[PDB]
């Protein structure tokens, strides 16, 4: 549970990252070219074949590889904080499942994406007779996932309800645990993510009528209710009243892409102001985070080249 | 300790198969092993064996999600004696009633909750809207709003045309009873307008929000005048519906449990063509058990109840406790651990000869005692009504055999912790400081206190030679059944790790008793020589490179049971300092509180009493599952838990 | 006479003292992750409560000296 | 009295004052773990303050000795 | 009358010190904690109230002893 | 005079500074706590502000056991 | 008197000491809390020292203890 | 007597509480490790309780040589 | 004096000492914050060193009852 | 005699205590560690043990120093 | 002379010593936090080292008092 | 002679624990780090040990001083 | 020679070993990430060793005053 | 006379318990990073073990200051 032991290897780990050449030079070559490149950088350690599967099975595992050992390699509290940055595949894997069953489709049929918990554990838990046998298989003794689903357990069976205030509800309780440690940049990351998916949320329903603070969430500094039934009713003014909170550029902007450009620069930035922490948890959200940045640039430029889109369409995607 | 246990090996007919494990299971244990991997097949179920093994689960499923609305409970009852069909006939009619009445208790429930939710509200827009609910150029619109800074919105109408539509608070104390009435769009440009400068509309979900003012009013205070009979109504026929059910439900969930077992287990066996085979394990005293059912088979199946496994390579044979009725309500104490691997030692007949001695060591207090016999009567007496101990503060829910079981754990305990408590004096605390019934040399009573304990001076040397005497005996009783264990399953190097442990132990003793203790090693000296030479001749012998750091520590676990002495040292000390204090003040000083010096002593030791007793219950049992077992293996190798063949209700 | 009794009196006091401050030290933190582990699941009441008052010897194996020394008074 | 009656009030005050550390020290983390959790859920007082109020006993030991040595001198 | 007088000065002064340095170790998580909890939501004011103010019972033991001692001084 | 005075005075000043310390060590996580909540939300400062001056007990207990030396000596 | 004159001083030097521990312990954590939000926002730099500052009056009162004993020399 | 038995004392009571406070130190960490594996699954407890339990060697030789001395003196 | 002179000695040099560790306790954690905020935003320079020189107050407090003392030679 | 035996006695007390103290706050964390590994895997008893118990020669050394100690007293 | 001469002594290496420690203390968190930010960016050199260096006026103040005392005696 | 021999034995002691104290604090993080690279791979248990075993020369060390001092007793 | 050559030892001894005490305690976090950075690059060891090697400055203080005591006893 | 020696033999033995306690808090930390970096390329061990040895410059300071006591005793 010593940071200064899982920050040393973090550092060797970063120190193994791909330059901001790699990403230039590959953004005007073939998909023959940024294979062979691929191959050549730590990025080809697994890379098999060719072609845009490969590719992405290929960043999936060295991702995995290099990304999913973060929370074993360290207990105690270290963990226990380690544990809340490496959750949305978790989230995902477990949504799927719940979605899956719900309608009906077979259990060998989901993606299970390489997340904290156990495969193991993701495989039982659909054979579950209840939720709550389902939440027990997958139960951990300080998963927000699990606790959120208990939680949401209260509330309704495996239908859309329970579908819905589970996100919810592991997103408001992600902040709370986040805010119940003593980690000075983990509290600041988790606020400004859960600011920024509220407010991701409210341009996403735009125009739906849904009532703002059934949808709104908490834990947030950059926003507030007012704002999110301004947002959401369509009032695009409102992204340009929240000047001076770390989310200030996105005023004037009214599109979802550019929306959503505008949050990943912003988090992306955040996250990389953590590297002043070198004995704390801050150079491990630094290394988190640039490698997921590196993983998403490396499968767009990827598919750009292997689907033959035009450079114009991506390089605006690559401006962070 | 741990049961014998045979391979019953039994073949016959692929179609009288389905009727043996039907007897079988009916009849007493046996863990059927997987058995499919015989060069044979894997007894496949058959389509409609498939079908009814889904039929039967649905009526299960029904069974209990019914059971769970009605509000009774799953536990088993008399089976169902009806088949497939017959028991989804059962279940269907009520499972239909429960659903209806269930959706028809929240149809009226939430009818309740909405129109009381709106209900001040409500009749202050049926007060303000007397004149404008049906307009052709525009309708009134409502606003529920918090306390009256209805000057925000105003801003906002202000700026609008304030000419018409004017909102202010009329009625409904619990807020401001906005609302505006105007003609044209005017109005709702302006409901806009106030929103931006702070204002809410008030649509309610439903008719209030969706239907004329006056009218969805009358309608929801009709449905809340109405929903208290209909919900009154609803939740009578439900409750008698439960009561009239509540056992066929049970019949048919303990019949549906049964036969989905029956059709998994089916699914366990071995097989060829025309021909079915098992190879499960029963324990060697429960053969009559199997035998007397197994005799009447279709064919007279095989029935050979062949040998166990030796010990070589049979970790999966399973294991069950098997110990005397004196032994075995104590067995709750020493579960909770791993269980044996399969030929080593069971430690379940030290514990009630090793325990309740030393509890009584640590409690001498004959009145504490008197309250603990008084508890046990309480709890006793709770279990023979069988109604079960439910606490809910600490998640409670002691069955009645668990209550027995306790029940007996605790008197054989205080009989013990009063018999070396009257050894030791110290009665009700320290009565002998107010009439010495018990009394000694300082001033002589009815009886010797002998070996007194609060005099630390004296017996203290004493104590702690027994205390320290007891552990030398355990710890020497657990190394030497590590070494029988491993000679027997011929474990060499197990056999030289305890000898040389048990060797260097001695030694180690030897040098110390001569040493740290009197003179005069003349008969010790020899004793000590050979004991590091016996612990450095296995050390090289085993060639383990065993560390004296571990003899060092089994040394540490020798030496603590010094805590015994020591707990119980401080209790007596406590107790009877907090007895003369309470005597003291009560007789010595005033004489006639009386009354306050008794409840003040009472008040204290039931305190001590109650913060204390939980530490001195567990000290015992951390010496013994800490040292004992730890010495005589049995936290290592996990074991295999004997699970019987259905027969549930 | 002499400083005998006060010694005696201050050797008592530190092996007391030295003693409920190990045992809270320890029982600080076996109580934390106790009261986490049942509040996650009510049932675990039993296992904290066993895993947390097994720390409480130290305070008893310290009053035995002090009893020692305060009977050699 | 002259060093005795000195020295005896030195060990009274160190037992007294370490064993309040001790419980202190103790019930801390304790005392914010329960904190939490009852703001989780206002229902788990009760096994809150069964878990806070333990660690008592090593102040009521502390008074116990000190008591003690007042009554010897 | 020697040192005495002044050993249970110094006996009475490391009581209170130490009492207080316990319970101020105490209501540092706790007030934490309650502060945390009061901040998120107003309603629990009465449970942080009654949480962050238990603690002052080592505090009031300590303040019984040194006023056991001085008045026997 | 003699020595009494000087043990005396020994025996305030530490009673006093570890009353001090206590507060001390109370106050530096009851004022992170506070200086979070009344920054994230600035209508809490009524409550932060008497969450971070409630360990000051301490130190009052402590003057006070000071204050009765001095009067003694 | 020969040494209640040094007993006085090394008095008043761990009252004055003991007290500037306690009020550096409190003003790390709130310093550090307050050069955070006076970063994140400059408009907290005014709460940020009328919390950081508040803590002093530990060393005040200890300083004013310090003084009568140094006055009582 | 004096202080050629009150020497003795104190440096028992020194050993005894130093490794007590030793132990619980040691006993801590272990504890809160083994109490979150065996809340994690139930079939640790056998090597949560030897690996916590273990340390109890240090307070067992302490008191030995307690012992040790009280026997000398 | 001879007495008297080493006690008044040893009363400053406690003093200073215990301020000096108070003022470094402090300028850790505070002197930390900054750098990494000035890293962040070098034009939070001024509000680093205005926050990191404001605890060295207390040192200047000790050393001033040091030269107090130091005058009383 | 006299002081030559207290003396002795103390040393001793203090080397066991302090080696005591300094064995359990290694063996903290290393125990820790090796309870989370064998939790992970149980094929990792082996090197947990092979680990923990080699601190134990850190308080070998100080019994040794104790037993030459009570050889020479 | 003799307990003069030695107490003063004592005393001067006591205060420097301990000043030593409290600059010793602060250094560590900012030398960290400066040998993190210099690796980031090398334009960080000067900020880093300007900071870091900035605690030293512990040391002097102490070392100060020292040669204050040293010439004294 | 009196104390002659006492207090050389009394710095025999604290030597012996302060030094075994040192090489523990040192031992528990190093130890950490080991357990878990070997239970992580299997490969790195060599130079875990290495790492392990070298600041054992702090301890090392201390013991030969103290003999030093006993062969001079 | 005699009782003041003695305190004079023993406060040189205090003085160097608290300054190395202080200084240890820098160096180790500052190594910690030193140690981190030139992982990520061995280029920048130019400025891990420069920044870890600046804290000597308190041991050879601590060393200055020592020897000047030394050489004033 | 004899507590000439007596106090000269604790004079070394805190020096060089301190330096051991200093080396040892610097070594823990500069150790545990090191392994880290081994474990992950074991190019780095040959950077770590430099790393790791010159916290040794403390305690072999402090061995040099017990010896110059030794050598005048």
């Amino acid at each position: 549970d010593d940071f200064a032991y899982l920050n040393a290897r973090v550092r060797v780990r970063r120190g193994t990252l791909l330059k901001e050449s790699f990403f230039q030079e590959a953004l005007d070559l073939s998909f023959a070219d940024f294979l062979r490149l691929l191959s050549e950088t730590v990025y080809g350690g697994e890379l098999a074949g060719q072609g845009l599967p490969d590719v992405d099975r290929a960043v999936l595992r060295t991702q995995a590889k290099l990304v999913g050992d973060l929370p074993r390699l360290v207990t105690g509290e270290a963990r226990e904080a380690v544990r809340l940055l490496l959750l949305r595949n978790d989230l995902h894997n477990l949504q799927a499942l719940l979605r899956a069953k719900a309608t009906g489709r077979p259990f060998e049929e989901v993606l299970l994406l390489p997340g904290t918990l156990r495969e193991e554990v993701w495989r039982q838990a659909y054979e579950a007779q209840d939720p709550a046998g389902m939440a027990q298989v997958l139960a951990v003794p300080g998963h927000p996932l699990a606790r959120a689903l208990r939680a949401v357990l209260r509330e309704t069976q495996d239908l859309a309800r329970v579908e819905a205030l589970l996100a919810k509800r592991f997103f408001e309780d992600v902040a709370k645990a986040a805010k119940g440690l003593d980690q000075p940049a983990l509290r600041d990351y988790l606020a400004l993510e859960v600011d920024a998916e509220n407010l991701r949320t409210a341009f996403k329903l735009q125009g739906s009528g849904l009532a703002p603070d059934a949808f709104f969430l908490k834990g947030g500094r950059f926003v507030d209710r007012v704002r999110f039934a301004r947002l959401m009713e369509g009032d695009y003014a409102v992204l340009d009243e929240l000047s001076g909170t770390p989310f200030s550029g996105l005023s004037g902007v009214r599109d979802l892409k550019a929306l959503e450009r505008g949050l990943r620069c912003v988090l992306l930035k955040e996250a990389k102001k953590g590297v002043q922490d070198p004995l704390g948890v801050g150079l491990v959200l630094a290394y988190v985070k640039e490698r997921e940045w590196e993983a998403v640039r490396l499968r767009l430029l990827a598919r750009r080249a292997y689907f033959g889109l035009p450079r114009a369409q991506v390089e605006e995607e690559v401006v962070c | 300790m741990i049961a014998p246990m045979e391979k019953l090996v039994l073949a016959g007919p692929k179609g009288r198969a389905k009727e043996l494990l039907q007897s079988l299971q009916q009849a007493g244990v046996v863990h059927l092993e997987t058995l499919r991997p015989e060069a044979l097949s894997a007894y496949q179920l058959s389509p409609e064996e498939r079908a009814e093994l889904r039929r039967w689960e649905a009526v299960s499923a029904g069974a209990e999600h019914t059971l769970s609305l009605l509000g009774l409970e799953a536990e088993p009852a008399r089976p169902f004696p009806e088949g497939l069909e017959a028991a989804e006939k059962a279940l269907s009619p009520i499972q239909a009633h429960a659903e209806g009445l269930t959706r028809q208790k929240q149809e009226l429930e939430e009818e309740l909750a909405l129109a009381q939710a709106y209900l001040e509200p409500l009749e202050r827009l049926a007060a303000l809207a007397h004149g404008l609910d049906k307009s052709p150029f525009l309708r009134v619109i409502p606003f529920l709003l918090t306390e009256k800074e209805l000057p925000l919105v105003e801003e906002a109408l202000r700026k609008a045309l304030e000419d018409r539509y004017l909102l202010a608070h009329e009625a409904y104390a619990g807020g401001v009873a906005a609302l505006v009435v105007v003609h044209r769009k005017e109005v709702d440009q302006a409901k806009a307008a106030l929103s931006r400068a702070g204002v809410a509309e008030l649509r309610l979900p439903g008719a209030l929000g969706e239907l004329p003012l006056s009218e969805a009013a009358r309608r929801l205070k009709e449905r809340a005048e109405a929903a208290p009979r209909e919900l009154s109504e609803v939740r009578q026929h439900l409750a008698k519906l439960a009561r009239e059910s509540a056992s066929t439900l049970q019949s048919l969930w303990t019949r549906a449990q049964d036969e989905v077992a029956r059709l998994k287990a089916l699914e366990e066996l071995a097989s060829g063509r025309f021909g079915f085979a098992l190879l499960g394990y029963v324990p060697v005293k429960a053969k009559p058990k199997v035998e007397e059912a197994l005799a009447r088979h279709k064919e007279s199946v095989v029935y050979a109840f062949e040998p166990v496994d030796e010990h070589h390579e049979a970790d999966r044979i399973p294991v069950v406790l098997d110990n005397p009725p004196w032994a075995k309500p104590f067995e709750l104490l020493v579960s909770f651990l791993n269980t044996p691997k399969y030929g080593t030692f069971d430690p379940t007949p030290v514990v009630p000869v090793f325990f309740p001695f030393w509890f009584g060591m640590i409690v001498g207090d004959i009145g504490y005692a008197l309250l603990f016999y008084l508890v046990g009567r309480w709890l006793s007496g709770y279990v023979k009504r069988n109604e079960p101990l439910v606490i809910d503060l600490f998640a409670l829910k002691l069955k009645p055999q668990v209550i027995g079981k306790l029940v007996h754990i605790l008197n054989w305990m205080v009989f013990w912790t009063v018999v070396w408590g009257v050894i030791y004096g110290e009665f009700f605390g320290t009565f002998l400081e107010h009439l010495g019934v018990f009394g000694t040399p300082e001033h002589p009573g009815l009886i010797p206190i002998l070996i007194h304990r609060i005099d630390t001076a004296k017996t203290a040397n004493l104590l702690i030679l027994l205390s320290v005497a007891f552990g030398v005996v355990l710890v020497f009783f657990g190394l030497a059944l590590r070494a029988y264990l491993g000679l027997k399953h011929r474990h060499m190097a197990h056999f030289w790790e305890g000898v040389g442990y048990l060797g260097g132990l001695v030694g180690v003793l030897a040098l110390a008793a001569s040493y740290l203790g009197n003179l005069q090693a003349g008969w010790l000296q020899g004793l000590m020589y050979l004991g590091f030479g016996v612990f450095l001749l296995a050390v090289l012998m085993s060639r383990i490179w065993l560390m004296i750091p571990e003899i060092f520590t089994q040394a540490g676990h020798i030496l603590s049971h010094i805590r015994i002495y020591a707990v119980g040292a401080a209790g007596g000390i406590l107790a009877g300092l907090l007895t003369d204090v309470g005597f003291a003040l009560a007789e010595r000083l005033g004489l006639l509180g009386v009354l306050l010096g008794l409840l003040v002593a009472g008040v204290l030791h039931l305190l001590i009493l109650l913060l204390t007793t939980l530490g001195h219950m567990l000290q015992p049992i951390r010496l013994l599952w800490v040292e004992f077992f730890t010495k005589f293996g049995f936290y290592e190798e996990n074991g295999r838990p004997y699970r019987p063949f259905k027969s549930v209700r | 006479g002499g400083l005998d009794r006060g010694l005696i009196a201050v050797g008592m006091g530190l092996a007391v003292g030295l003693a409920a401050l190990g045992t809270g030290v320890a029982q600080a933190r076996i109580g934390a992750a106790g009261v986490g582990a049942i509040a996650e699941d009510r049932s675990n009441f039993g296992t904290a409560l066993i895993f947390l008052l097994l720390p409480e010897t130290l305070v008893i194996f310290g009053l035995l000296i002090a009893f020692i020394l305060n009977g050699r008074l």
